[PDB]
């Protein structure tokens, strides 16, 4: 009846306790199996699937042709990036190299949704969702990364599994990262870590990555988004990274992306 | 007061309540940036206390407070009509013997500053804020003395509010509020039992769970996926309990909490005979509010550039150093002797409706006539404070 985080024999993706049993549920575009535990890819845009650059990574490009930020696909017709990024230029174009060299796919952004509680001064809720004029053709043109439900992310992914911080060189480059608790990280970065941000230890400075880069974590054959990289303290030269805690924005994603 | 002035006062009561609850929801979102756990404070108590500081403030120091509390739309013929608004409302809360509320505030002011008696008397008479001169340079004595005052007024329920005092301190504002109410329909302690409570989807704990049967008002927001349940108190006050559907994030709703949303819930309420399972709990929370208030645009008064020269002429250099609120709320079975309502029979295809509060929830305690939000809170674990 309880969801066992210690074990591997329960749900593949998300779990929900109660009664004298537990109801499993799946990530975006996955069917719940006949055994009521496994999640099988159903739709064409089954999230977080890799193979053997990254299906969900995209660059943000301006009218002059200059790339300025990174972003990650989270739905068929939606890219997530920081608010700062989305407000730098009036006309932004998303582009991706996935399954293309000198011929990247360009897609115009029809609408920009800055978080309703974004505050530039404090730097709180620094995200925006960009609606694409035309949907991505899954899986060939691209794929969205999975967005995890809150408890799953904060008890199964982040504290237990090693992560990957991937993005574009500030001036695709991927490195492993691991969790550091707020008390320590605050003192290293000389800031106060909020409940909607958290820290990753990195073997390289934060300025290595562009704003809009992301931290991801694999789980039972699927990649989940756990962090977005935005404004870094102390110049972004510290070997810790402050990322936005994506697990806290699940309701906002639904409210916006379901129209 | 005059005829048109009395008109203004009562007319402005609704507006004051609406704005103070939006002030409350805004402050909730600030507190949530630093705290995930149990949470309770008083929007009314904060607005009352901060409005008291306007008596001495002039210029932007004053104006920012008024905007920060969402009160700028109120335009009184005499400046003193805004304090009289607060005086009327807090006295009505006091007069309610039935309401088990204790509230007060202190302004601890460094002994260098000659506090003008106009501020001294008006702060007490309108806001019941007691101005008490303090020698902060002897920090350990100031701590003992300040803690004595709060000890006295709370009758020992808050025996040591202060742990540390900066000897550089200029002014400390303290607001305290303690509440334990009596339900209009009580829970029967014979049916209070130890049930499971989901701290989250991967963590359970055992808690005392109260059981209530009878007519209750409730509704279900189909957009945000949450149940809203009214638990009325004796003394013309009500707790709204907001329970998110099982797979949802209670913290996520806080970004959408507005006076308008609450009003939409309230007029969509339907009353029916049902069963309510609700945990006993006690919360005791203190916050350093000045940094949170800074983020809501109340800034100049917490800076060396503050103008509280009306509050005192003496110099170098009157500002507010800290603003504290400590809030104590307790919930148990006790209520007035109501006759128990009949539930509908259990048949082969149905049984009475049920709301089971066995996971984290928000609550709001409102005064009914005014709509003033006395307490705004969140319980994530009812076995701790
Ligand atoms: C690349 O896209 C083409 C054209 O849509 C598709 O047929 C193919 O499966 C994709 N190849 C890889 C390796 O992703
Ligand atoms: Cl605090």
């Amino acid at each position: 009846n309880e969801c066992h985080p210690e074990r591997t024999d329960g749900c593949q993706h998300f779990c929900l306790p109660g009664q004298e049993s537990y109801t499993c549920s799946c990530a975006q575009g996955y069917r719940l199996g006949e055994d009521h535990k496994q999640c099988v890819p159903h739709d064409q845009c089954a999230c977080g699937v890799l193979t053997s650059d990254l299906p969900w990574q995209v660059k943000l490009t301006n009218s002059e042709g200059k790339d300025f930020c990174g972003g990650v696909i989270i739905r068929e017709n939606f890219v997530l990036t920081t608010a700062k990024c989305s407000l730098l230029h009036r006309n932004i174009t998303v582009k991706t190299y996935f399954n293309r060299s000198q011929d990247p796919l360009m897609i115009k952004i029809t609408h920009v949704h800055v978080h309703m509680r974004y505050d530039a001064d404090a730097g709180e809720n620094d995200l925006s969702l960009l609606e694409l004029e035309w949907p991505i053709q899954c899986p060939g043109a691209g794929l969205p990364v999975c967005t995890p439900e809150k408890d799953f992310a904060e008890h199964l992914l982040i504290p237990r599994t090693r992560g990957l911080l991937s993005g574009w060189a500030r001036n695709l480059t991927t490195r492993p990262v691991t969790l550091v608790e707020g008390e320590e990280c605050g003192q290293v970065l000389n800031v106060t870590v909020t409940t909607r941000t958290y820290c990753e230890r990195s073997s390289v400075a934060a300025m290595h990555w562009m704003d809009g880069s992301v931290v991801t974590r694999e789980h039972r054959g699927s990649w989940f988004l756990t962090g977005v990289l935005g404004s870094q303290p102390v110049g972004g030269q510290a070997h810790m990274v402050l990322v936005t805690k994506v697990s806290r924005y699940s309701l906002w994603f639904k409210q916006i992306m379901n129209a | 007061a005059s005829e048109e002035e009395k008109a203004w006062l009562m007319a402005s009561r609704q507006q004051l309540a609406k704005e103070t609850s939006n002030f409350g929801f805004s402050l909730l979102r600030k507190i949530s940036m630093r705290h995930d756990g149990n949470m309770v404070f008083s929007p009314f108590g904060m607005s009352l206390a901060m409005t008291g500081l306007m008596l001495g403030a002039t210029g932007p120091t004053e104006t920012q407070i008024k905007r920060g509390l969402h009160l700028q739309a109120l335009k009184p013929t005499k400046p003193g009509l805004l304090p009289s608004l607060f005086k009327g409302l807090r006295e009505t809360l006091s007069r309610n013997l039935e309401l088990g509320l204790t509230q007060g505030s202190f302004a601890f002011i460094h002994k260098d500053f000659d506090v003008k008696e106009t501020f001294f008397n008006l702060s007490k008479r309108y806001f019941d804020t007691e101005c008490v001169p303090m020698n902060f340079r002897n920090a350990s004595q100031a701590k003992r003395l300040m803690n004595h005052y709060i000890n006295k007024e709370t009758r020992g329920k808050i025996p040591k509010l202060f742990d540390e005092i900066n000897p550089e301190t200029k002014l400390i504002l303290v607001d305290y509020i303690l509440f334990k109410g009596k339900w209009l329909t009580p829970f029967d302690p014979v049916f209070t039992e130890v049930d499971t409570f989901h701290l989250d989807k991967y963590k359970t704990i055992k808690v005392p769970m109260m059981y209530g049967a009878g007519k209750f008002a409730s509704t279900f927001d189909k957009n945000f996926r949450c149940h809203v349940l009214k638990l009325p108190y004796q003394g013309n006050a009500t707790m709204l309990v907001v329970l998110m559907e099982k797979m949802g994030d209670h913290l996520a709703l806080e970004d959408y909490l507005t006076t308008d949303l609450v009003e939409t819930w309230l007029r969509n309420m339907k009353t029916r005979n049902m069963e309510v399972f609700f945990p006993k709990f006690k919360l005791d929370q203190k916050y350093e509010m000045h940094e949170l208030l800074r983020q809501m645009g109340i800034r100049r008064i917490f800076s060396p550039f503050a103008d509280l020269s009306e509050l005192s002429a003496t110099g170098r250099n009157l500002q507010v150093s800290r603003v504290l609120q400590r809030t104590v709320i307790e919930v148990d079975e006790r209520g007035t002797e109501a006759v128990a309502g009949i539930l509908s029979e259990i048949t082969a295809y149905s049984m009475p409706p049920v709301i089971k509060v066995d996971r984290p929830f928000h609550f709001m305690i409102y005064e009914e006539t005014s709509g003033m939000l006395l307490f705004l809170g969140r319980v994530v674990n009812p076995t701790l404070l």
